């Protein structure tokens, strides 16, 4: 937004970017990821657990977010250096969970059960999978692909709104009240980006209002400042900021919005209400 | 209660061939009475799932481990469907005003 | 053969010298990374400060 | 009396901070943060530097331990003690943020702002900061008008949605057992009690 | 003689690869030194300011 609005600002590289791991997981095209490989091996011609693990190790072996489980595979098959920490996964019964096979006979029996509740529960049976030794009206989707479609629809919806993040931290893993673990809290603040999230608000301009919106919402502060008539929206805000005696390092005029530091609008809101206090009363 | 009763069927391994057997079908009868289905058909489907091999129908064989995995998958699907129905009913009750 | 073997000694000796210089030159940029990161860490903290 | 008792776990008495003499004494003492093996970051006084390092003494024990110059972090004056907004800290760093979070948690303040997103810490105990009186108090109050609280964030989001006419999303991120479920519960309760 | 010449070619290829790696490593030190001086130069006025 800063680059689009055209304002004095330098690109700050925070370093927080979990794109590599998200791609290794979900990226279907290019190098087959974990989910892509599991979906490709979802069929049952010759794939198994060991074969799937070998294929994954051969494909996504050089990825930086991929390592072996300790020295030997005693209780895990691979690791994924997530943003929080390293997790030891076990590729046991993964193909079955991805396919989710079900008995067709028992499914049909439950669908036609005498009970009304059981019949309503199994009313939808055209999406059940249960074959043995590619599309099928798009109903042959695995648990991994189904979750990706549900998550994609969710992430696409949250992006259209104004997310109000509420970060939650845990003191310790002992469920003890009043005992704060600094070693555990420090590891969370690093991956959560609490430090990087505060510097962008202080050094940046989290506040920003449109030229037209900034006029009607703050014209009562400096009524006798703009010529009583027609005036450009951009040039009109310049006269208001000059009359308010605001420092040059507290706002940035762009091409369509007027940015502000963290705490400028809070002061104008109080001054605006105090001006109309005699009118509201 | 039916989901809870599912799994208690202690399948036995036949001494002759590798085929599942239900010597004690009390849990099966209880599950059938709870879910509201037949016992003979449920047993025949769990021990001999009727599926076509490409042309005609044939009663495929199932082992002890295969039968246990099928029972577990059926219970998981039943619980998932129950949770989905509950969520749908909650949404309908919450979205009934305007 | 001595001429070819003689040239191999020069190439082998030069290769050994390059290896000794590589490990020595590698430490130049490797050790500089510590000072580079130290200056960057001090500069990053100074920029924030 | 319930509201008066719950106010203890919300507001902070600023009368015990206003002291220019204390700030001057702290500045003259020159204190900084240093790594620790059992407390994240502990205080320490800065002494004469020796090349790329500088010897420091721990305010707790008083042992002269050598610490690298890169691991040392500046300490905030006493004025920034249990601040209401983490974005107002002067010496923003990991040690200062951890110290502020610890002071707010041990004092009965799990909520702490941070620019545009609030931070919460699982208290593992039913606090009296949840009642109808508190919900009514936070009704129609700006973010900088009441102490940090999920009700404040909910009210701010509701006001933004009603003004800008743009949708909102009270997202909650954190490890398993951090308090996301309780935060969502309280947000829904506040929305049902206010937006009725 | 042909086999000995082959060893020289393989040895020369090794020393040649080491020379190419040294040039790349030397460029890193030269680039790091130039970047290191930038941080050192940017820290002078930074501390002064
Ligand atoms: N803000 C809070 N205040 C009091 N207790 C809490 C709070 N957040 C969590 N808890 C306690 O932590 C326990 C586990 O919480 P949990 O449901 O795991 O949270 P989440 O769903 O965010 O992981 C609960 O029994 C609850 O009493």
């Amino acid at each position: 937004e800063y680059q689009r609005e055209g304002i004095e600002w330098n690109f700050i590289d925070f370093g927080l970017d979990l794109q590599p791991c998200i791609d290794l997981i979900e990226k279907p095209a290019g190098p087959p990821g974990i989910l892509a490989l599991l979906d490709e091996e979802c069929w049952f011609p010759k794939a198994t657990d060991k074969s799937f693990v070998e294929k994954v190790m051969q494909e996504q072996g050089t990825h930086p977010k991929f390592q072996k489980p300790k020295q030997l595979k005693d209780k895990a098959d691979f690791c994924i250096i997530h943003y929080a920490g390293k997790v030891d996964y076990k590729a046991d019964e993964w193909l079955m969970k991805n396919m989710d096979p079900l008995n067709d006979n028992i499914a049909t029996l439950l669908h036609q059960s005498s009970d009304k509740f059981v019949s309503e529960l199994w009313k939808d049976v055209d999406r059940i999978i249960g074959l043995d030794q590619k599309t099928r009206k798009g109903m042959f989707r695995t648990v991994g692909q189904l979750y990706k479609e549900q998550l994609a629809k969710l992430m696409a919806t949250l992006r259209n709104t104004n997310p109000n993040f509420v970060r939650c931290i845990i003191p310790n893993h002992e469920k003890k009240a009043g005992k704060l673990d600094p070693h555990l809290v420090l590891d969370q603040l690093r991956c959560n980006g609490v430090l990087e999230g505060i510097r962008i608000c202080r050094q940046g301009f989290p506040n920003r209002v449109v030229f037209q919106e900034f006029r009607q919402r703050y014209e009562i502060l400096t009524p006798n400042s703009i010529p009583k008539g027609f005036m450009d929206g951009k040039q009109a805000c310049v006269l208001m900021i000059k009359a308010l005696e605001l420092d040059s390092n507290l706002y940035r005029i762009g091409q369509s919005k007027v940015f502000f530091r963290a705490g400028v609008l809070a002061h104008l809101e109080e001054e605006r209400d105090l001006k109309i206090t005699d009118v509201i009363i | 209660s039916g989901v809870l009763q599912l799994g208690n069927i202690v399948f036995k391994k036949e001494r002759n061939t590798d085929q599942a057997s239900m010597p004690d079908n009390t849990a099966a009868q209880k599950v059938s009475h709870l879910l509201g289905i037949n016992v003979t058909d449920f047993t025949r489907g769990i021990l001999t799932p009727r599926i076509k091999v490409g042309r005609d129908y044939v009663q495929k064989a199932q082992t002890k481990e295969q039968a246990d995995f099928a029972i577990e998958a059926l219970a998981k699907a039943t619980y998932e469907r129950m949770f989905r129905w509950l969520v749908l009913r909650i949404n309908k009750a919450l979205d009934k005003t305007k | 053969m001595e001429d070819s073997v003689g040239c191999l000694e020069t190439a082998e000796e030069v290769k050994r010298k390059l290896q000794k210089d590589l490990e020595g030159l590698s430490q130049r940029h490797e050790e500089k990374v510590a000072a580079y990161d130290k200056l960057e860490k001090t500069k990053t903290r100074l920029q924030q400060e | 009396m319930a509201q008066q008792a719950a106010d203890k776990y919300l507001y902070v008495d600023k009368n015990f901070i206003n002291n220019p003499l204390a700030q001057a004494d702290w500045a003259a003492k020159k204190l900084v943060w240093v790594p620790s093996d059992k407390s994240g970051f502990e205080p320490a006084s800065l002494k004469e530097e020796v090349g790329e390092e500088a010897i420091v003494e721990l305010v707790e024990n008083g042992k002269k331990v050598k610490v690298n110059k890169d691991d040392i972090q500046k300490m905030n004056p006493p004025k920034f003690s249990k601040v209401e907004d983490m974005a107002e800290l002067t010496c923003l760093n990991e040690a200062s943020v951890l110290h502020n979070l610890k002071e707010r948690y041990y004092s009965g303040l799990i909520y702490t702002y941070s620019g545009l997103f609030c931070v919460v810490i699982n208290p593992y105990k039913n606090l009296p900061i949840y009642s109808e009186e508190i919900v009514e108090m936070y009704k129609g109050k700006k973010r900088h008008e009441m102490p940090p609280h999920i009700y404040a964030i909910t009210d701010t989001a509701y006001r933004s949605m009603m003004q800008d006419r743009e949708d909102q999303s009270i997202l909650c991120t954190g490890e398993s057992g951090a308090g996301k479920t309780e935060n969502t519960k309280k947000v829904i309760q506040y929305l049902a009690y206010v937006a009725s």
